[PDB]
DNA sequence: AAATCTCTAGCAGTTACAGTCAGCG
DNA sequence: ACTGCTAGAGATTT
DNA sequence: CGCTGACT
DNA sequence: AAATCTCTAGCAGTTACAGTCAGCG
DNA sequence: ACTGCTAGAGATTT
DNA sequence: CGCTGACT
């Protein structure tokens, strides 16, 4: 299966339209309220989800706020019912925790994603940098020897080395 | 002790000469030349004459607003990748931060926020809503925007970045989103020329100080706790903290 | 060439990519990709990041004004022995200046003057004034301070030292010549630990700019001349003086 | 013969005051309009002469404008006839070439002055600090191994260099 | 060419107004 | 009880 | 005499 | 202690006004 | 056809 | 409801 699909989706929770991707090979849901059917909005949502995470497909119908050529503009330019239900039901618990609904499509969303994150960040040793004191460079790829919790242990050529976890980053 | 020190003390105390001066033309050491001068009060203005160093963690998120055509636009920063989640605000306001907020922890791993003393930041609602997703709200500095220094940054090449792309597109929020899909995705450099994607998938005594746009730096007050870069202290039950850049320690 | 030259042509385009992004990208070498971000027009902001020297003769005098409780100062330095020259103008015009000027003339020696394109010290009366005491009159970038930085400086710890002594004065002018004193003979540093009486004694293409404090940098023009700190251009007949730091050359 | 004398005086042309001190030792004039007899504007030149020339001692008579109390405590805080002819001669030689009268003073002064100026530089081998390009620090005592006109020959421990004029500053 | 120092603008809540005078009408 | 930084542009050494 | 623009 | 790196504020024509909201009356 | 700087305050090595 | 001060 492919990173870069979406699945794009609506419903019309209270008399107001929300729009939904999801990432089908991780089921990752983003949900947010779109004030109005049409492709400005659509259009819109997309180049966020364009510039929020790698898109190369979204699967989708011939609604008229997708059929706009606005989207297939923004798009060149850029180069599952379970689900809708879930986050429906979701909504429908935390609908009395805050007034505006738009608050608990996020809570829900959150709730869904958190409460499929670390899933897309599976879908896709190590290496360390690091600053001492008073000397803002950044510094050379570090072997990592140990990560611990509020410092780690690290190795350069000569020197092993103690670092508090605020001046460093671990990546592989 | 000797009477080229009161002479010397006198001398100071008409011209404020420096240690060079005094301990040169009447023939005394500079350590206790240097003691007549840390012995003033008006001459001790200037601070340490160094930077400190953000934390740079996984969990935290950099935050701010700013402002172009009229439009007042917030930031997310990630400050490991260099990451954005930005879009406009139609009208600031505390509100319709914290929706932004719970945007941002609905899409991303969030722990805490380190932002400025600003309005919004500190209204309840903010709080509610961190303290609903578990993130813990930090504050800084009030008048030192270099604490969030990261941020400022972004909105800098942000704005650069609108300077490139502002003829494609009939509104600014287009534009703007358009311009986070560029930094992040597109532009490559810094760790190993990877984009802000890239980065973020794979990560996941008697001291002297001036503030409140005051250049009268303040008389002797009670030193509290010394840290790296900031410090706590205490004026007559004042207690407060203060950059080491615009303080003065006296041992 | 190769077609992902032309794919990468309008990917830059539409995205304005930097090199690196194209260059790992579309699988292509560094050069070219230079090339395409260099053969781009909005891209190319950025000056080329490095200071000059002002120019440290023995007949040079640095010349201009600052503003302190609502009297306006006029202050001369010398630029080698840190050396001051100043008072207080009652109202900031040309005529006094050239006075002032012959006051400077007729107690130290003069030979040229390095200041700033203000009002007065382009009027015609301290042309007769420098013409008749054998002073050549030197001029710098209007929108950049830099250039006469020395002098900058001075205002600094003028306006220092008048925050040490101004309770020993009813007026201001006094205040001012006695920080004169301390700064001349009194302190001392620098060189080799002298005060500055003792230091005066001891001696005696496509290039892209910006300008008028507009942001927007200007369309190609043509390198007329390249020295160490700026350079001369014509753009359709405007032969201009531009600082290194505000512009960018194109070979 | 001391270096920190000066001798005061004051004349009164064209009905306005005029107030000179001059360096005995070398007869080094400095000439000021004085817009009134008093102790202000006199504690106004000599903290001038503090500040513009090492004063030490000052020789004068017994006038009201000399004898305030200013005068004493300006100078507590800072701690020839034929001179007097000579300006007078001068003033009234360029008097014609300049409508103010402080205008001439000065010019007069100038002319004594540098048409006594090197005397007093002669009253009180050589190191010489440079600086290279793009490298704002000022560099070392550099042996001065010739003077030239918009050049000069320096050594330092390893390398006799050229460098131009803008660029060095020579002191004993 | 390919890497590796070295260094600076502008980001920071933000500007339309004052003060002069050479030059052109 | 907290902390300046980022991305280019140019020399310079491998 | 305006006044413009040009820099501070 | 005595020297010798290393680094930053503020100087540059200059600010009184806008925009919010927790907290106190 | 021209060019950023100065004075302190703190580490650090002799 | 003012409104203050506090930071932006
Ligand atoms: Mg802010
Ligand atoms: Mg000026
Ligand atoms: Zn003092
Ligand atoms: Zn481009």
């Amino acid at each position: 299966c492919s990173p870069g699909i979406w699945q794009l989706d609506c419903t019309h929770l209270e008399g107001k339209v929300i729009l939904v991707a999801v990432h089908v090979a991780s089921g990752y849901i983003e949900a947010e309220v779109i004030p109005a059917e049409t492709g400005q909005e659509t259009a819109y949502f997309l180049l966020k989800l364009a510039g929020r995470w790698p898109v190369k497909t979204v699967h989708t119908d011939n609604g008229s706020n997708f059929t706009s050529t606005t989207v297939k503009a923004a798009c060149w330019w850029a180069g599952i019912q379970s689900m809708n239900k879930e986050l429906k039901k979701i909504i429908g618990q935390v609908r009395d925790q805050a007034e505006h609904l738009k608050t608990a499509v996020q809570m829900a969303v959150f709730i869904h994603n958190f409460k499929a994150g670390e899933r897309i960040v599976d879908i896709i040793n190590f290496r360390v940098y690091y600053r001492d004191s008073r000397d803002p460079v950044w510094k050379g790829p570090a072997k990592l020897l140990w990560k611990g919790e509020g410092a780690v242990v690290i190795q350069d050529n000569s020197d092993i080395k103690v670092v508090p976890r605020r001046k460093a980053k671990i990546i592989r | 002790f000797l009477d080229g020190i009161d002479k010397a003390q006198e001398e100071h105390e008409k011209y404020h000469s420096n240690w060079r001066a005094m301990a040169s033309d009447f023939n005394l050491p500079p350590v206790v030349a240097k003691e007549i001068v840390a012995s003033c009060d008006k001459c001790q203005l200037k601070g340490e004459a160094m930077h400190g160093q953000v934390d740079c963690s996984p969990g935290i998120w950099q935050l701010d607003c700013t402002h172009l055509e009229g439009k007042v636009i917030l930031v997310a920063v990630h400050v490991a990748s260099g990451y954005i989640e930005a879009e406009v605000i139609p009208a600031e306001t505390g509100q319709e931060t914290a929706y932004f907020l719970l945007k941002l922890a609905g899409r991303w791993p969030v722990k805490t926020v380190h932002t400025d003393n600003g309005s919004n930041f500190t209204s309840t609602t903010v709080k509610a809503a961190c303290w609903w997703a578990g993130i813990k709200q930090e504050f800084g500095i009030p008048y030192n925007p270099q604490s969030q220094g990261v941020i400022q940054s972004m909105n800098k090449e942000l704005k650069k970045i609108i300077g490139q792309v502002r003829d494609q597109a009939e509104h600014l929020k287009t534009a703007v989103q358009m311009a986070v899909f560029i930094h992040n995705f597109k532009r490559k450099g810094g760790i190993g020329g990877y984009s802000a994607g890239e980065r973020i998938v794979d990560i996941i005594f008697r001291v002297y100080y001036r503030d409140s746009r005051d250049p009268v730096w303040k008389g002797p007050a009670k030193l509290l706790w010394k840290g790296e870069g900031a410090v706590v202290i205490q004026d007559n039950s004042d207690i407060k903290v203060v950059p080491r850049r615009k303080a003065k320690i006296i041992r």
